[PDB]
């Protein structure tokens, strides 16, 4: 979830953390990718530029 | 030069790796593992996943080198012919981003590596001879396309009726005995083509019926039964002596 | 038209020329002839689509007597040549509507079914059809027997 | 020799390229054709150290092709080394004709109405060479075929569900039968 105040006395531990991996979120260069993939679902006239809002 | 890139590989993975923060020439090494090790015939998709890592590391790069940083992987999409990342590479912006004329060549490279008609291919063989200039190995890139197009033609011609004269099924290639007999016998040896050719009367005849588990499963389980009875032969030879 | 739709009754194609071409020799409505065969690069394609009818639909009426025919007899029955036969064999085998297999070791070939593809089906069809007929037999031979021996 | 990950060079390998020779010199016989493409097409970990040795790669791809005069060529290379490599000298005699018949099986699996002319393209003058060659392949219990002189028939044959797979059961359990029967006849007296 969003809030992280629930554990690590037992999830992420010395020994228990063998593939228990902390997962943050993605950097810049990712909004471009989402803009590339989800706007490829629509039809995209042939020229309305897209880096102008990243 | 692949042994020079091999001594440079064995120097790269510890000497360039002995230079801190290289996210720059490691993608160069990815292109190198996609041209040397695909020139070592490893796999289309392992080397092309290294081309995927290269394709997502070819940004913020100057224009007369990013105009030719896609030539290897897209003339390898000409090599691939199971292109499998049209929807990600060439719909993607790196083939739809740059000002020069080589990306305008890679546009029609992309669309021809989507369609692949003989009416486009054998006619733009002369239109892509200056695009055969940038072919690093002059065999496999076009040879997978046309040596796939062999059996493409064959399933276009042999399919609708099984047995046939060899001469009129070979009229669409005009050679009767040179390599199409070897290709059809090779598809017999690869089980793409189930039948019998001819040289005497020149009559190809397609037919097949392999699986009989009534014979196979029964008799091979009896072979296992006989092995088990031989395993009981020592209970026998033990109760006797 | 409709008599040509049921078994197609292997007529003369110049009697089709009679029927479908003396419609222009009508001292009445020629707007049927004008709409259908007054066309040239569509109506000529309808004339040869009706040659496609004679080959198409008459292979579907001749599909019974095969598993044995040469090629000359198929030319002598399709009301056309052997070259027109091979062109029509080409476009109807790429139709691949019913499974053809044609070969010229001597030419005894045909449009065909999948060529009796089974084993014991013959025992099933022949002996079980005929013998379950022969077991329904006694069950209605007693029927006939009782109904005729009510009186005599 | 499948694995090839942990044997770069230990103190027991004076030449890992001799391990490459040992894997090609047995993969050319034993390995099946989907196994052949699965080993030397789908994977490269032996193909680098034998892409330093291209005629080995060439011979395996010609084995994958069926071109036979280069089988004569490179099989003669392998047989020169088969005399000139140890652990082979009590054993080389089976190798030549075994690789030859390993090609001859798929050769006849091409088709049936074959000759010695269309095969003499691949053989040279394989006319009375194939006399003793293929006739003793017939008489060595091998190479199921029929062959004619002037009508010049060739035959590819043996569907597996025919008679011998039906036969092998009682082939075991007749000698096995009276074996266990006499073993059950020691019991009375």
């Amino acid at each position: 979830t969003n809030r992280a105040d629930t554990l690590d006395p037992a999830l992420l531990r010395p020994g228990r953390l063998d593939r228990k991996i902390e997962f943050p979120l993605p950097d810049r260069r990712q909004k471009r990718l989402i803009f590339s993939t989800i706007t490829s679902k629509m039809n995209l006239s042939e020229e309305v530029d897209l880096e102008d809002y990243v | 030069n692949l042994p020079k890139a091999r001594a440079a590989l064995t120097s790269a993975r510890t000497t360039a790796n002995a230079i801190y923060c290289p996210p720059k020439l490691q993608a160069t090494l990815d292109m190198q593992s996609g041209i040397i090790h695909a020139a070592e015939e490893k796999d289309w998709k392992t080397a092309y996943s290294y081309f995927y890592e290269a394709f997502e590391g070819y940004d913020s790069i100057d224009s007369p080198k990013a105009i030719t940083s896609l030539k290897y992987m897209l003339l390898c999409k000409i090599m691939l012919n199971t292109p499998e990342d049209v929807q990600a590479l060439v719909s993607g912006k790196l083939a739809l981003r740059y000002a020069g004329r080589q990306t305008e060549a890679l546009k029609c490279v992309a669309q021809a590596s989507k369609n692949r008609s003989l009416a486009d291919f054998e006619k733009a063989l002369t239109d892509y001879r200056a695009e055969l200039r940038d072919d690093p190995i002059i065999s496999t890139h076009l040879a997978k396309l046309y040596d796939n197009l062999l059996e493409q033609n064959l399933i276009r011609v042999i399919e609708p009726f099984s047995r046939v004269q060899i001469e009129h099924i070979s009229s669409l290639i005009k050679l009767s005995k040179a390599d199409v007999e070897r290709k059809l016998s090779q598809m017999i040896l690869d089980k793409k083509f189930h039948g019998i050719l001819d040289q005497g009367e020149g009559v190809l005849i397609i037919f097949d019926e392999p699986p009989v588990d009534k014979t196979y499963e029964a008799a091979l389980e009896t072979i296992q039964n006989m092995s088990k009875v031989v395993d009981s032969l020592y209970n026998k030879a033990k109760k006797l002596t | 038209l409709l008599k040509l739709f049921t078994t197609m009754e292997l007529m003369r194609w110049s009697t089709l020329v009679e029927d479908y071409g003396m419609e222009l020799r009508k001292g009445s409505l020629e707007s049927p002839a004008t709409d259908v065969f007054g066309s040239t690069e569509e109506g000529e394609k309808r004339w040869k689509d009706l040659k496609n009818r004679v080959v198409e639909h008459n292979i579907r009426i001749m599909a019974k007597y095969y598993t044995r025919i040469t090629m000359k007899r198929m030319a002598q029955l399709l009301d056309l040549s052997v070259d027109e036969s091979e062109a029509f064999l080409s476009n109807l085998v790429v139709n691949k509507t019913i499974f053809a297999k044609v070969d010229r070791l001597a030419g005894i070939i045909n449009f065909q079914r999948p060529k009796d593809p089974n084993n014991l089906l013959n025992d099933w069809s022949q002996k079980l059809n005929s013998l379950m007929s022969l077991v329904n037999k006694t069950t209605h031979l007693i029927a006939k027997e009782e109904m005729i021996h009510n009186l005599q | 020799f499948l694995d090839t990950v942990s044997t770069f060079t230990s103190y027991e390998l004076m030449d890992y390229k001799t391990f490459v020779t040992y894997t090609v010199y047995v993969s050319m016989i034993a390995l099946e054709r989907p196994d052949l493409r699965e080993k030397v097409i789908k994977g490269a970990e032996i193909l680098e150290v034998l892409h330093s040795l291209p005629a080995v790669r060439q011979y395996l791809f010609s084995l994958y092709e069926c071109r036979y005069s280069v089988f004569f060529q490179s099989l003669a290379v392998v047989e020169q080394e088969m005399k000139k490599d140890w652990l082979f000298a009590p054993h080389y005699r089976y190798y030549v004709r075994e690789m030859r018949i390993h090609a001859y099986s798929q050769l006849l699996e091409s088709y049936r109405s074959l000759t010695l002319g269309y095969m003499a393209e691949a053989f040279g003058v394989g006319v009375e060479f194939i006399d003793q060659e293929l006739s003793r392949f017939i008489a060595a219990g091998r190479l199921h075929c029929k062959i004619d002189k002037v009508n010049e028939i060739v035959e590819t044959n043996r569907p597996d569900s025919k008679n011998w797979q039906y036969q092998e059961t009682i082939k075991k359990g007749d000698l096995l039968l009276n074996r266990v029967q006499k073993l059950s006849r020691v019991i009375n007296m």
